[PDB]
RNA sequence: CCGGUCCUAAGGCGGGGCCUAAUAGGCACCCGCCGAAAGGGAAACGGGUUAAUAUUCCCGUGCCGCGGGGGUAGGUUCUGCGGCAACGCAGGCCCCGUCCCCGACGCCUCGGGAUAGGGCGGGCGGGACUGCCGUCCCGCUUAACCGUCGAAGGCCGGGGAGUGCCGUAAUGGCGAGAACCGGCCGAAGGCGGGAAUAGCCGGGGGUUUCCCCGGUCCGCCCGACUCCUGGGGCCCGUGAAAAGG
RNA sequence: CGCAGGUCGCAGUGGCAAGGGGGACCUGACUGUUUAACAAAAACAUAGGUCCCCGCGAGCCCGUAAGGGUGUGUACGGGGGC
């Protein structure tokens, strides 16, 4: 079941949203930041050096 | 277009009993607003079928058989259609009834009344006929009841 | 819409009506008074809903036959 | 992964913790009451172990206590110093005659209440040493304390008793009941586990553990934990 | 009977000299007989009505309303009707 | 803030049937800002503004005229009939 | 909207129109009547059925109005007349 | 007989509860005539039901069938004018529904 | 006037504070806010219209909140009037406070009342079939809103009952006040108004959707999984809060 | 719901719909849960029994710390084993 009818579930719910601060899809509306640029639990913007 | 999803909306009835006439075929590809439709309804081109009605006459044949009696034996039976429960709502509320209108109008006292409302209860009388042959019959009242 | 059924009541509302509207039959004629805020209805005999459209119209309320 | 689940537990997590909000408020003596009340209603708490009642002070505060047997609505408490020591009264531990059976004790003045606070359950007034001011009360396991003198208990036995005396005859009933409570239902015996999630979980013929001792840190500190001992033995050898 | 509450409100509205009250209590009064009239008459109580309908009539005497008068005629003659269609199947 | 007209086949049946005047504002405009452009630009009575944002992100007035007023002359006038 | 009917928080009421069709209006059920503050029950001349808040209701001419019984009232009347 | 005339009582049910009043004239056993004056109490002159009103312990001295005047010059001997003018303030917060059953 | 928008739930975020080598890390504390398009919660229904919107446009008939004007009851030191009572009735105006209630609540089970829907007989109109019979089918509708009525249940007054007496589907009830009499409060829903002028059926005239004519009925029956009401039982299980009123 | 009479077939719950039954041993009391994708079990849970740590400033657990869960609780209780 894990594989072809659980993917039929992911038809109706969202983890992420679209940021304002950055734009991408990676606004986490449980958690309330974003997953990219860290807005909305961080006012400077997250980057990472381990990231190209 | 698409007339008959027109014309049934006009009609007021579904697209599956709208009929075109085929006479009108060169007049189909013209029409282009609803008051094209009416005035092919009107000229009676467009028209609908009258809807079906499943026939009753085998039923209603049938059901002046099953009050006489016919078609209700044993074999023609799957299931229950006699409520149990149901039976003895009515067969208290009979017997009750004509208990207390006997006692209130005086034919029987609160005493016998007593003693014939609990045997009601208790399921002595099997219907009102039995309860009447037993109250006549045991002289519980002055004057017989019918 | 409201219904009345004391033709003095109804005289205190029919005669601010904007327009009184008449519907007839054979035992009684409807007469209904449009205001700004409802419409009043009344059912009178015939003979009294002639007298009626009579003073109305010389109190100038316009009568319309429905 | 390898933590237990009585590791898990301390995280607080929502299967672990109380659903408090079922319930009016806590069972506990305001610190400011005193004079004549009245018993407004009797009431049942979820997750509790015995009724409530709540009771309306004359000069106005309601405050929520357990019910002593035979409490009912509409009745008259006294509370304070100068309340007899009648069925439902609050009076201070001092001022209790000794033998009397109270329940909702105070350690210390204000507090709201710690012992005999479950369905059944008393406390018996033993003693008093007015010199230093407290006062020797049994406790319901027997043990034997001395408790502020100025704090306050309730006179008579907690409503509610023989609770336990019905089984839980079938596991849904105990299923009810845990939704109400904290506890996690159900439970998995150590032993029917694999050894990454407990000690006793393992072998071919999987088996319990011998005791712990009082110092074992958290994550072998299950089973018997430094117990003075064990079996029918430990039992007679209390007696 | 069924309209008794607006036969003493208009005898106690005239007594504190409120004439407009009065006659509210009047129309009331009228609307709880014809209403409740003109209901049995449609669900065919004609024994329900018709006792409503002879209080309507002494009303009307004990308190001077003809719009009483002309509507307890126009219940009877659809009563008149009812039991004659029944007479005629029956 | 009115950016242009809609003189489509539904605007203009509106026009001639109900008097109205259908145009394309700012989409931050709202009711009360564009029955006073309209009565100010044009010195026309509005009766009420119903507005809608179409799916292209515009937003769309169809401002009724007071009964007064034509919404054809309105549009004939301006040139942009 | 839609799942907002697929709740019983409302009433699903079946009417015929004048244009013959049949439809389903959903319609508010009633708020609870006013109660005494000593027994609960309801209270005599403000227990008519009201659907919405925001309506006024007449409380019966008495002491205290619709706010205990007719039992309590005259019950502890006749404590503060001995006490 | 405590329901006797020249007693003053406060009727408890009604729109005049918690008014005071005084006997002025016995109907029967189930009844008695009520007046503690409209203009000095709130109570108007008629019949009372016994069960409606209690009884206060303060007691004046009027024959049968006083007219208000005598009232208020008996109450005024007995300075209770001022008591006549007060209402009963009842304690509903005492009340259980064990009172009332 | 359909939803969001408002409220709070389980929860969450931010500031202050405390902690931290430090923060973009932790939160017991204080303060604020967020948190439901299925919970709570103001007020719109029927008809018509487009190629595509339709409780949103148009027609008709309304409702809610906020504010204003007139009239009226009332008030203008002071209190509204009636009834034994339950309680009824236009019940003055402005500001502030306190308290209470509604909001506000499970599961099972059985009585009662309705409505949607369905059927039978007759009538009228229209349709189906042509071996025989003459049957079979369709239309005959009535929204929100205003008024009146109100089953259960609760309550009031009279009455004063034990040889008892009054009952239920069932358990039952009574000097801790029954039978019995009279009254008050009180559903879904009914009926009238809306409203036949609409819509539908049938028969016609015109022409781009308009106009004319007739009918739109009589007597019954079943009846919900929809709506209302009450009785009984179960819980070591008790079945939210707040806005708002 | 019943009774009487007549009557046709190979067949009348005529299609549709719609239990094969019984004896005995092992085993887990039972309802319940389980290896999404080779294991549904005799495995897990269970009600019941019993033992241990604990009088609350407890016992056991989480956190670097501030502090937190059990706990709006109190031995007819919380936690830990079998
Ligand atoms: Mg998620
Ligand atoms: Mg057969
Ligand atoms: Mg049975
Ligand atoms: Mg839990
Ligand atoms: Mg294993
Ligand atoms: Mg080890
Ligand atoms: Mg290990
Ligand atoms: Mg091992
Ligand atoms: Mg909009
Ligand atoms: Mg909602
Ligand atoms: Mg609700
Ligand atoms: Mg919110
Ligand atoms: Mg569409
Ligand atoms: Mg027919
Ligand atoms: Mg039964
Ligand atoms: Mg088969
Ligand atoms: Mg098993
Ligand atoms: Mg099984
Ligand atoms: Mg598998
Ligand atoms: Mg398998
Ligand atoms: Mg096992
Ligand atoms: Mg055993
Ligand atoms: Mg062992
Ligand atoms: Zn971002």
């Amino acid at each position: 079941m894990k594989g072809t009818p659980s993917m039929g579930k992911h038809n109706k719910g969202k983890t992420h949203i679209r940021c304002p601060r950055c734009g991408r899809h990676s606004y986490n509306v449980t958690k309330k930041y974003c997953a990219s640029c860290g807005w909305g639990r961080s006012k400077r913007w997250r980057r990472y050096n381990w990231a190209k | 277009v698409d007339v008959k999803r027109l014309a049934a909306e006009i009609l007021g009835v579904g697209v599956s009993r709208v009929k075109i006439s085929p006479e009108a075929v060169g007049r189909l590809e013209e029409v282009v607003t609803k008051d094209d439709v009416r005035a092919l309804i009107d000229e009676g081109l467009i028209w609908a079928e009258p809807e079906k009605g499943n026939s009753r006459g085998r039923w209603r044949e049938l059901h002046e058989k099953k009050k006489k009696g016919r078609r209700r034996g044993q074999g023609s039976r799957k299931g229950r259609r006699l409520d149990e429960e149901e039976a003895w709502v009515n067969k208290m509320r009979v017997m009750r009834r004509f208990l207390n209108t006997l006692k209130r109008q005086g034919k029987l006292d609160p005493a016998t009344w007593r003693q014939l409302y609990r045997m009601v209860k208790g399921n002595y009388f099997r219907d009102l006929r039995h309860l009447k042959t037993y109250i006549n019959e045991h002289k519980l009242t002055k004057e017989p009841v019918k | 819409p409201k219904e009345i059924f004391l033709v003095e009541l109804w005289k205190k509302y029919g005669e601010k009506a904007q327009v009184v509207r008449v519907k007839r039959y054979e035992d009684f004629v409807k007469l209904k008074a449009r205001l700004s805020g409802y419409l009043y209805t009344i059912r009178v005999p015939p003979d009294k809903a002639e007298q009626l459209i009579s003073e109305l119209k010389a109190k100038n309320v316009k009568v319309e036959e429905v | 992964g390898k933590r237990i689940l009585v590791q898990r537990r301390g995280r607080g997590g929502s299967q672990f913790r109380s659903p408090s909000w079922k319930r009016d408020g806590p069972v506990r003596y305001p610190p400011n009451i005193s004079g004549r009340g009245i018993v407004v209603e009797i009431l049942h708490e979820p997750g509790l172990n015995a009724p409530v009642a709540k009771i309306r002070m004359e000069n106005g505060v309601e405050f929520f206590n357990y019910a002593a047997e035979g409490l009912y609505v509409g009745q008259v408490i006294q509370v304070g110093p100068d309340a007899p020591p009648a069925v439902g009264n609050v009076l201070p531990l001092g001022k209790i005659p000794e033998g009397t059976m109270v329940f909702n004790v105070e350690k210390r003045f204000g507090d709201g209440g710690k012992f005999a606070r479950s369905g059944g359950t008393y406390a018996l007034v033993i003693g008093q040493r007015p010199e230093e001011n407290k006062t020797i009360v049994r406790l319901p396991s027997g043990r034997v304390i001395e408790v502020d003198a100025r704090g306050r208990a309730t006179i008579g036995i907690v409503a509610g008793g023989g609770r336990v005396e019905k089984p839980f005859v079938k596991a849904g009933k105990k299923y009810h009941r845990a939704r109400a409570k904290s506890w996690k239902y159900p439970t998995v015996r150590g032993k029917a586990m694999s050894p990454y999630a407990h000690p006793h979980g393992g072998g071919s013929h999987q088996k319990g553990g011998t005791p712990v001792p009082k110092t074992a840190p958290p994550g072998q500190k299950v089973g018997f934990i430094g117990s003075r001992c064990t079996g029918r033995g430990c039992v007679r050898a209390r007696a | 009977p069924l309209c008794s509450k607006w036969e003493s409100l208009i005898t106690w509205a005239e007594k504190g000299g409120n004439s407009y009250k009065a006659l509210e209590f009047r129309e009331k009064l009228v609307e709880c007989i014809v209403y409740t009239a003109t209901e049995k008459v449609k669900k065919k109580k004609l024994d329900e009505a018709e006792e409503l309908l002879k209080y309507g009539k002494e009303v009307a005497k004990k308190f001077n309303i003809e719009e009483l008068n002309f509507h307890i005629a126009l219940l009877e003659k659809e009563i008149s009707k009812i039991r004659q269609r029944r007479a005629q199947a029956q | 803030m009115i950016k242009r007209f809609v003189i489509t086949e539904k605007a203009l049946r509106l026009a001639e049937r109900e008097n109205k005047i259908t145009i394309i504002v700012e989409r931050t405009a709202t009711k009360k800002q564009i029955a006073d452009e309209v009565q100010r630009l044009y010195n026309v009575k509005v009766e009420k503004v119903n507005t809608l944002i179409t799916p292209r992100g515009e937003k769309k007035a169809y401002v009724k005229l007071a009964e007064g007023y034509s919404a054809m002359d309105l549009l004939t006038k301006l040139g942009v009939l | 909207p839609r799942p907002a009917y697929r709740s019983r928080s409302l009433r699903r009421v079946k009417v015929k129109t004048p244009g013959g069709r049949t439809v389903v209006h959903y319609e508010k059920r009633a708020k609870g009547v006013p109660k005494c503050a000593v027994t609960g029950q309801p209270l005599g001349g403000m227990n008519s059925k009201v659907y919405r808040f925001g309506i006024s209701t007449r409380a019966p001419s008495r002491p205290y109005g619709g706010v205990v019984s007719h039992k309590v009232l005259a019950r502890a009347i006749r404590y503060a007349v001995r006490r | 007989k405590v329901i006797d005339v020249g007693r003053v009582v406060v009727k408890v049910l009604g729109r005049e509860a918690g008014r005071k009043a005084v006997v002025v004239d016995i109907v029967d056993e189930n009844y008695v005539v009520i007046t503690g004056p409209k203009s000095l109490s709130g109570v108007r002159r008629r019949r009372v039901n016994i069960n409606h009103i209690e009884p206060t312990d303060k007691k004046i001295e009027i024959k049968k069938g006083a007219s208000d005047e005598e009232v208020l010059k008996a109450l005024e001997a007995a300075g209770l004018v001022e008591y006549m003018k007060e209402r009963v303030k009842p304690k509903l917060f005492e009340i259980t529904p064990a009172d009332v059953k």
